[PDB]
């Protein structure tokens, strides 16, 4: 369930597919927060056109090295 | 009933050795020797760590201090059903004979023993430390 | 030494003698229960003070009381 | 006004501040496009910020030296320069909300007390009893205020049990 | 913990940095050589200097993690 | 059907679903209500 | 006869007593002259565990 | 065998593991669980401990003034005691290194030296001290003073002249005595010195033992003192335009009530002190004719205190038999006493501040901040001291027969509401000054500082005002140019105190924000909640639902075992031990507002601390990490400064404190074990074990344990936070 949930928060709110094509300027990143209680503040500008946190597990890189290019496969 | 002797020439349990055994106190202080009876040969666990095997017949077995000699007394009275009884003995050769006591074990009441130690009253009847202050030296109410 | 107490709400249900790991305490005859028994410390040079005979005691509150007194080579359990 | 604070819609720090924070936020919009989710959400965070200091100017709240809105405690000064709304309306507020909480909580104590296992009912809550207590304690104060005036509310010292001093 | 603090403090010092023109420019400037000898230079070159980015994080993306960071001292 | 109901009234899952209201509650309230600091 | 009814409720009068001014059930009294007759049983366990407990004529009140 | 030490204790002297040593010198003056000990026998050991105590603290001045007279620089400071350093005394370590020799080598000496913080320049400069003689002269005289109190101690024990239990139990004797004669007297006696010594030498003329009798304190000579004209000792008195230490500008007048401060060393008027110690001179001697001796007239305590029940019986049998369980338990005495003087030092830190009384003490930062911070954490020692003592009467002195309905039995009767009351008012304090304090931190993590919630404190503002200030505007009382109150003291005090207290410059009643409401909610906290943990440990001290029996076994034992659920830290020394951790994280709250608030204010950015203080991430960033910069710098791989010392005695507590959280985190089991294999290890090591210990190896006890815990919990904590604080504040200026 947690695999499954990185592999969507990937696909849905992240900017995999922009930093694909600039891995070494956009800052990866996989979690939005929602603009409640002035939280939104959290969404740092990572690059890419896309605002969110900016993650550290690594799984750009791996997903990179699977050879996934489409947030369909993720 | 008699109180029973140590005998020096009782064979001891097959054990190849520890380093949690006897130190100097056995040999300037005093130490301990339990002894009991065995149905036949046993292993048994060695309350200063390892396993020992209990021949049949007479054993003899020397510990540091008494808690050792009652924990492997408690051993084989609840796990082989055994009597195991011991001494105190003193570098100089004295032996005193330490439990059971009366021959008979302290769990169960036996006649000719008198009670020591006994408040005939209860906790709450304990009076105030500041009646018992100035005394010869730190005394609880309960001693009184 | 350590001082070990018995009272007479002691009811003589044996437990503290056996809970003792160094026999301090005994059963000598009564007539205050119904047990006709009474627990007794006639031993109490070789007491630690471990108190596993309060914990063993089932009366409110226990007949059985361990004050912590000098420490000597028994009292400390030293095996040295 | 009070303690030789100013009002905020006067304050000259009140508005910097609210200069500097659409001047940060501006400056971060700036980077991206027009018709974007990022432009769109630093747009109506900007809008957000407008509204607050607008919305804190209108209430009257007082700023300090620093620009930032200070609260007034005390009744008499809240209740004679137009201040209770800062702390004396959500002090009521909440002694109703908490007041509700704990005489629900006192009613359903005293509620499964009386039955054969009250531990169980207190870990397995019984959410119809529960349910009805919690609609009916909209009446606490008037309930508390009755039940002691008719001595029921406390305890006896009889009842109660003490250490052996 | 002190595993984790010298490999930071090692990567940040003799690895890690950008490139410049005819030489190597490292995120601490090479200092662990010279200050990791001594608890005062853990405790002002590494714990002191390197903190500035969590306490001084507030007001941007980053200031959950310096939330965190009061938050853990708790 | 009547041991799973009173599985959801033990403690954990009865606090879980009331903190989750109320939580929710308070968050829709200051999500129509951006930002309120006085009365 | 000597003593509270079995299965009435009493207060503890023994101020040491985890019970103390507490309710408890009356279980058996002793008919010998021994110091504590009466058996009182409680539905709130001790620190110990414990849920009965030995009491005099003296230290218990129909309560 | 029975080992010689401990004298007093023979149960430790049969003992034969190492515990004997710990327990003897932690049990050598716990004279009433001594062997053999009586009530008259421990009075005597208490007067001849006291009358040590008095020598080594005689000894202890004796050695400072030495030290200041011989290895300082008073005679240069007292020239320019603006731009000049204090130097405490000499450094002689030949482990110093060149560089270090020349680091410390300042304030104009030939070697290395230390600067002190004590204050003691600005204190003798005050009073009259102006050459090295006068202060090698002192040392002497106070070095003399402690040898006879030495030999006095020594005197008392000897047959002839040990005083009777009945001698130490007057009363109303020994509380005449110490209001008329230990407080009337010698505060008219310092009355004597100010107006004779200290007031002649502000003013430029010299006044020793060489010519005090042939010079007047008053050019009128005590004419008008005994024809009643009084106001003529208030005439003519130093100017605003006076140079401290000459004749320039100075008056005649020697006693006044002028108020305020000296326009130049920023502090107190000598008049004004002098005058002071008059009015509280006759007051205690009047005061020291209230209790009956010998001579039929005065009061009997005891009458006054069983004539004072209320009649409805509120207090129950009121105060009887209260005179005879204080005057028959000296924990009592003890408790009161260290009561009273824990709130007395707290009392000395704020007007210390507050009200400089030393001349040029308001420019000396690092000497206030270091006073305030040292007097305040004495304050908090002995504050615990008391409640302890309080718990020790109870569980040792204390007879519920002979206190029977009285309040001391009464308060007891209703222990459970004040700890669960206490519990309350502390759950609250903290539930919402921590709730505050986050709310500040997201607020200002988001990037909206103007979300915050800032409460103004209006109550102490409105204090302030009532006081004089006009700051805020609420202008009443002493704000009113038009009440009764202040037209009525406009011609004696009113304008000096209202000049210093509408000045901003100093520190008399500083302007006061939100920040200061949440670190005085903080204060609020820390108090109940030590309060709490004192008062619920002193009440339950005789016993409680878990051990009813509690009195039985003493105030302190390691603990009941672990039946009944388990029984650690329930005696009423642990409830202290607990409390010394809360104490200390309440006066560390007190300094760190304290100092950030005065170095900010010295700093002359007092909207730094306005702006910080209401969150903690500002407290952490903008006080700890900012202002450490220079103290961790002190040594460096580039070189050193004279700041080393303070940065290596930080890195000392750090490593004294962590060390103490070892004895508070492992208990004694492991270590017990630990020691018996190293106990074989040196049985079966050969060339060593013909060696052995006189003493068995044993583990620290629990009780033990936890005093060395808090030892060094303490002594980390204390020494940490003196070397930040004067490290920062003398680097700064
Ligand atoms: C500058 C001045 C000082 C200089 C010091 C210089 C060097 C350091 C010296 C010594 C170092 C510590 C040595 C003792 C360690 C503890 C050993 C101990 O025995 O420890 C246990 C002792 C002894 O306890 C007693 O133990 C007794 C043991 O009796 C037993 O044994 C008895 C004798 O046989 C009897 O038989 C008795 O029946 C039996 O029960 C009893 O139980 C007593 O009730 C009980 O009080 O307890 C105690 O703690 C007693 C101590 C009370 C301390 C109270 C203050 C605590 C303050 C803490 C915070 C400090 C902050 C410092 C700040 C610094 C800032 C710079
Ligand atoms: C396993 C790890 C994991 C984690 C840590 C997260 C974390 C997060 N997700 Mg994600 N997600 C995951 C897996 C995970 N997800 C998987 C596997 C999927 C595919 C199904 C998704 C699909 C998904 C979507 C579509 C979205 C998120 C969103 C979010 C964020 C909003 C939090 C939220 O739930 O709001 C909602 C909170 C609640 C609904 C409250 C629930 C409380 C209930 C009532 C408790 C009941 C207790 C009960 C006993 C347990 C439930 C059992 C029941 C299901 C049978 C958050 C950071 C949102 C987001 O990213 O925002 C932009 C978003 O829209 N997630
Ligand atoms: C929790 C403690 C607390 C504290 C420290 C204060 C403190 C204060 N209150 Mg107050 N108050 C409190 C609780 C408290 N209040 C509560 C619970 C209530 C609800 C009953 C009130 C209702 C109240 C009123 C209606 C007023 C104050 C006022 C004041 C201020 C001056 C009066 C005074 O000191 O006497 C203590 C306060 C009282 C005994 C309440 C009665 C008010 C007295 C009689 C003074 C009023 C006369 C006049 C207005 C004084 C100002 C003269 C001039 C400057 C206008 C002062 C700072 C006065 C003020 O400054 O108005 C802005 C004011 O009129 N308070
Ligand atoms: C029926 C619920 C209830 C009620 C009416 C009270 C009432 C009270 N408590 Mg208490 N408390 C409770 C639950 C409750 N508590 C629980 C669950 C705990 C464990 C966390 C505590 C722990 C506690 C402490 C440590 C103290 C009090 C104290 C007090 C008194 C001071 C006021 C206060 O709010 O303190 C603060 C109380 C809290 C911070 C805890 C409140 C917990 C929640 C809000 C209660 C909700 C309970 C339940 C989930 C709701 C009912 C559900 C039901 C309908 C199914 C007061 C009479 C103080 C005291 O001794 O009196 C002077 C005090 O020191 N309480
Ligand atoms: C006890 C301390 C405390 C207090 C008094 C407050 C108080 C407040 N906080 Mg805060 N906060 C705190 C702790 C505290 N907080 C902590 C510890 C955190 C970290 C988790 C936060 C994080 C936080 C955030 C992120 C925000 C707040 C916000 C607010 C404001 C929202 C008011 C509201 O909810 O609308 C009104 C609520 C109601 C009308 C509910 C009423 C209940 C029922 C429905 C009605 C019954 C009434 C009769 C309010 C003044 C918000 C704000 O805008 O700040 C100004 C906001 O953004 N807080
Ligand atoms: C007028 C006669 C007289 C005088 C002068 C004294 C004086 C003294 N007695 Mg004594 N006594 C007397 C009569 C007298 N007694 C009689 C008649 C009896 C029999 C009934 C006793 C029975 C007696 C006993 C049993 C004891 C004493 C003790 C003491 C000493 C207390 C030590 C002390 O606290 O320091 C001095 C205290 C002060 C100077 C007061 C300080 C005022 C406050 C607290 C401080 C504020 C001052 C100022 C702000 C700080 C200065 C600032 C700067 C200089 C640093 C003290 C020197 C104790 C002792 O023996 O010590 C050896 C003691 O045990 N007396
Ligand atoms: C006028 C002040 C005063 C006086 C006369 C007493 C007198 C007494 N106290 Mg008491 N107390 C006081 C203040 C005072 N106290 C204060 C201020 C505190 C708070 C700290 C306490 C807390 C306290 C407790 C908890 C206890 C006593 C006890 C006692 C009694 C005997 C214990 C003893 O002294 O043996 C000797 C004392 C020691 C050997 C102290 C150990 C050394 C300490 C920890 C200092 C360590 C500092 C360290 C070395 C610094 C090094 C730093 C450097 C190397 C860098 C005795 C009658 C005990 C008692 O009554 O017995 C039941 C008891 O348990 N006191
Ligand atoms: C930062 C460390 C810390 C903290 C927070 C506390 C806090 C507290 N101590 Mg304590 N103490 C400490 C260190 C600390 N102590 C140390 C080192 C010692 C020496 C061993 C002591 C010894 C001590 C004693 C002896 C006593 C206390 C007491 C108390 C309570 C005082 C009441 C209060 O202020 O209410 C405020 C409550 C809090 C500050 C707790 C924090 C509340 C949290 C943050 C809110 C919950 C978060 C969120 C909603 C849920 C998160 C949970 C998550 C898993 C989902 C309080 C809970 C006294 C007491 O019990 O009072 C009745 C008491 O007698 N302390
Ligand atoms: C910074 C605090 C601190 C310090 C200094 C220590 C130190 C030590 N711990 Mg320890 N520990 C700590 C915190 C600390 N601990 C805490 C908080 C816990 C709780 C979790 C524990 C739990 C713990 C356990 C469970 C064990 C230890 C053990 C040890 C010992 C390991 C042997 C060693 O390191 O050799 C050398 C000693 C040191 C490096 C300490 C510093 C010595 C200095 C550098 C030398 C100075 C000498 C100087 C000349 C002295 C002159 C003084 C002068 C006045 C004469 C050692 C003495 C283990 C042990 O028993 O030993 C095998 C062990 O089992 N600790
Ligand atoms: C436990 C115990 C105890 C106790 C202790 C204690 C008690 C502590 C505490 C505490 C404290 C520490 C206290 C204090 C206090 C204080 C007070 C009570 C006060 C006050 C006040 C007033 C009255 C004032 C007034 C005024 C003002 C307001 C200002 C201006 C001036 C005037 C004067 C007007 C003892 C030992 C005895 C013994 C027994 C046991
Ligand atoms: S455990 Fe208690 S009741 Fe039972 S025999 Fe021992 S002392 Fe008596
Ligand atoms: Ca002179």
């Amino acid at each position: 369930i947690w695999l499954s949930g990185m592999y969507f928060h990937g696909a849905r709110f992240s900017n995999y597919e922009a930093w694909l094509s600039d891995p070494t300027h956009i800052k990866p990143s996989a979690q939005v927060v929602w603009p409640i209680v002035g939280q939104e503040i959290l969404n740092g500008d990572v690059g890419g056109g896309f605002q969110g946190i900016q993650i550290t597990s690594g799984f750009f890189q791996l997903w990179r090295a699977s050879g996934i290019t489409s947030e369909l496969q993720l | 009933w008699t109180v029973p002797t140590l005998n020096p020439d009782t064979p001891s349990p097959i054990f190849g050795g520890s380093t949690g055994g006897l130190l100097r106190k056995a040999q300037t202080e005093e130490f301990y020797v339990i002894t009991w009876e065995a149905k036949k040969e046993q292993i048994f666990e060695m309350p200063t760590g390892g396993a020992a095997i209990m021949r049949q017949g007479p054993n003899l077995l020397k510990f540091g201090k008494k808690e050792q000699c009652l924990a492997l007394t408690t051993q084989l009275r609840n796990k082989f059903k055994l009597t195991p009884c011991f001494y105190r003995v003193f570098p100089d050769g004295k032996v005193q004979y330490l439990h059971p006591a009366d021959g008979v074990y302290p769990e169960k009441v036996n006649a000719g023993r008198v009670g020591a130690n006994q408040n005939m009253r209860r906790i709450g009847q304990n009076v105030n430390p500041i009646k018992v202050k100035f005394s010869g030296r730190m005394m609880s109410p309960a001693e009184i | 030494a350590h001082i070990v107490k018995i009272y007479d709400t002691c009811i003589g249900c044996t437990q503290c003698v056996r809970a003792c790991p160094l026999d301090v305490l005994e059963m000598v005859p009564w007539d205050g229960c119904k047990a006709s028994q009474m627990a007794s410390a006639p031993r109490t040079e070789d007491c630690v003070g471990c108190k596993r005979c309060e914990t063993a005691c089932p009366t409110d509150f226990l007949s059985v009381r361990v004050y912590l007194g000098s420490e000597s080579t028994r009292s400390m359990g030293l095996s040295y | 006004d009070i303690a030789g604070l100013t009002p905020c819609s006067e304050s000259k720090a009140y508005a910097k501040l609210e200069k500097k924070e659409l001047k940060t936020l501006e400056k971060r919009l700036k980077q991206y496009e027009a018709d974007s989710a990022p432009a769109v959400a630093l747009k109506a965070t900007m809008e957000r910020t407008k509204a607050r200091f607008a919305n804190y100017a209108k209430a009257g709240l007082l700023c300090g030296n620093d620009g930032l809105p200070h609260l007034i405690a005390d009744p008499g000064l809240a209740l004679k320069y137009g201040h209770a709304g800062e702390v004396f309306i959500p002090t009521f507020g909440f002694l109703y909300v908490a007041g509700y909480i704990g005489y629900v909580g006192r009613q359903y104590l005293i509620a499964v007390k009386g039955e054969a296992k009250p531990t169980d009912k207190e870990i397995i809550i019984d959410v119809p009893l529960a349910t009805k207590l919690a609609w009916q304690g909209a009446g606490w104060p008037l309930a508390a205020v009755q039940e002691l005036q008719r001595g029921t509310l406390l305890e006896k010292e009889e009842n109660i049990t003490v250490s052996p001093r | 913990s002190i595993v984790i603090f010298h490999f930071s403090w090692k990567m940040q010092s003799d690895v890690w940095g950008t490139v410049t023109a005819s030489g190597v420019s490292h995120i601490t400037g090479g200092n662990f050589a010279q200050s990791a000898n001594t608890i005062n230079g853990w405790l002002r070159d590494f714990l002191w200097a390197q903190s500035s980015q969590v306490i001084q994080s507030y007001g941007s993306a980053l200031s959950a993690y310096g939330l965190i960071f009061l938050g853990a001292h708790f | 059907m009547k041991d799973f109901t009173t599985y959801l009234s033990t403690a954990p899952v009865i606090a879980t679903i009331w903190f989750t209201f109320t939580a929710g509650l308070l968050i829709e309230i200051n999500r129509y209500f951006p930002d309120p600091l006085v009365f | 006869e000597v003593g509270p009814k079995r299965g009435s409720l009493v207060k503890i009068l023994r101020p040491e007593s985890y019970w103390f001014n507490q309710v408890g059930k009356v279980v058996s009294v002793d008919q010998s002259g021994v110091r504590y007759p009466v058996v009182v049983r409680f539905e709130n366990q001790n620190y110990a565990g414990v849920t009965t407990n030995n009491y005099a004529l003296d230290e218990v009140v129909a309560a | 065998a029975t080992k010689l030490f401990p004298k007093f204790s023979q149960g430790l002297a049969q003992d034969p593991t190492t515990r004997r040593i710990w327990y003897g010198l932690a049990m050598a003056h716990d004279f009433e669980s001594h062997d053999g000990m009586t009530e008259e026998n421990l009075y005597q050991k208490i007067f001849a401990s006291h009358f040590g105590q008095l020598s080594i603290i005689f000894l202890w001045t004796s050695g400072n003034l030495f030290h200041v007279a011989w290895q300082g620089n008073f005679e240069q400071w007292v020239t320019d005691p603006v731009h000049i350093r204090p130097i405490a005394h000499a450094i002689w370590d030949p482990h110093f290194g060149q560089p270090a020799v020349e680091a410390f080598t300042r304030g104009g000496a030939s070697g290395p030296v230390n600067i002190s913080t004590s204050g003691v320049y600005q204190w003798w400069y005050t009073i009259g001290m102006r050459t090295n003689q006068d202060l090698y002269v002192g040392s002497v005289f106070l070095a003399l003073v402690s040898a006879i109190f030495l030999f006095a101690g020594w005197l008392h024990l000897q047959p002839n002249f040990q005083p009777s239990l009945s001698w130490f139990k007057d009363a109303e004797s020994r509380l005449n005595h110490h209001l008329s004669g230990l407080f009337g007297v010698s505060s008219l006696a310092w009355t004597g010195h100010l107006v004779h010594v200290a007031i002649p030498e502000s003013r430029g003329q010299h006044v020793g033992w060489d010519n005090f009798l042939s010079v007047l304190p008053h050019p009128q000579g005590l004419t008008p003192f005994f024809t009643g004209n009084w106001a003529a000792y208030a005439q003519s008195p130093d100017t605003a335009s006076h140079v401290f230490g000459t004749a320039q500008g100075s008056g005649q007048a020697i006693l006044t009530f002028l108020g305020g401060f000296h326009p130049q060393t920023q502090s107190l008027w000598l008049t004004d002190m002098a005058h002071h110690h008059l009015a509280i001179a006759v007051i205690f001697i009047v005061a020291g004719h209230m209790y009956r001796t010998n001579f039929g007239i005065g009061h009997r305590m005891q009458a006054i205190l069983e004539a004072h029940t209320p009649p409805s019986g509120s207090l129950g049998a009121g105060h009887k038999g209260l005179f005879d369980t204080v005057n028959n338990s000296l924990h009592f005495q003890l408790g009161l006493a260290l009561a009273s003087v824990g709130t007395i030092t707290s009392l000395v830190a704020q007007h210390m501040y507050s009200l400089p009384p030393y001349a040029f003490q308001a420019i000396d930062f690092t000497t206030q901040a270091a006073l305030y911070t040292h007097h305040q954490y004495i304050a908090g020692f002995i504050m615990c001291g008391a409640f302890a003592h309080g718990a020790i009467f109870f569980i040792r002195d204390y007879d519920p027969e002979q206190n029977k309905g009285n309040v001391l039995a009464r308060m007891l009767d209703h222990k459970e509401a004040l700890i669960s009351h206490l519990s309350w008012v502390s759950l609250f304090l903290g539930f919402h000054t921590l709730g505050l304090y986050v709310h500040n931190d997201v607020m200002q993590a988001f990037g909206t500082p103007e979300k915050q919630i800032l409460i103004e404190p209006v109550f102490a503002q409105w204090i302030q005002a009532a006081h004089g200030k006009a700051l805020y505007g609420f202008d009443f009382l002493l704000s009113s140019k038009t009440s009764a109150a202040f037209a009525n003291g406009q011609s004696l005090w009113l304008p000096g105190w209202l000049d210093a207290i509408n000045n901003n410059q100093n520190s008399l009643f500083l302007t006061i924000g939100p920040g200061d409401f949440l670190v005085h909610h903080a204060i609020a906290l820390g108090l109940h909640t030590t309060t709490l943990i004192l008062v619920k440990g002193a009440l339950d001290a005789r016993g409680s639902k878990l051990m009813p029996d509690k009195k039985d076994f003493g105030y302190s034992f390691p603990c009941d075992g672990p039946g009944r659920g388990g029984t650690c830290d329930i005696s009423a020394y642990d409830a202290f031990y607990l409390a010394v951790f809360w104490m200390l994280n309440t006066i560390g709250w007190v300094t760190f507002y304290w100092h950030w608030k005065h170095l900010t204010l010295w700093q002359g950015n007092v909207a730094q601390f306005d702006e910080s203080s209401t969150y903690l991430m500002g407290w952490l960033r903008d006080y700890l990490w900012l202002n450490s910069s220079q103290l961790i710098n002190g040594y460096n791989p580039f070189g050193m400064n004279s700041l080393s010392v303070w940065a290596w005695t930080f890195l000392f507590g750090h490593l004294i404190y962590a060390t103490g959280f070892m004895f508070l985190i492992s208990w004694r089991g492991y270590w017990q074990e630990l020691i018996e294999t190293l106990v074989w290890a040196h049985e079966k090591t050969p060339l060593a074990n013909l060696v052995y210990w006189k003493d068995k190896p044993v583990a620290l006890s629990i009780v033990q344990a936890r005093l060395v815990g808090l030892a060094h919990f303490s002594v980390g904590y204390i020494f940490t936070y003196a070397a930040f604080l004067i490290a920062s504040t003398s680097g700064r200026f």
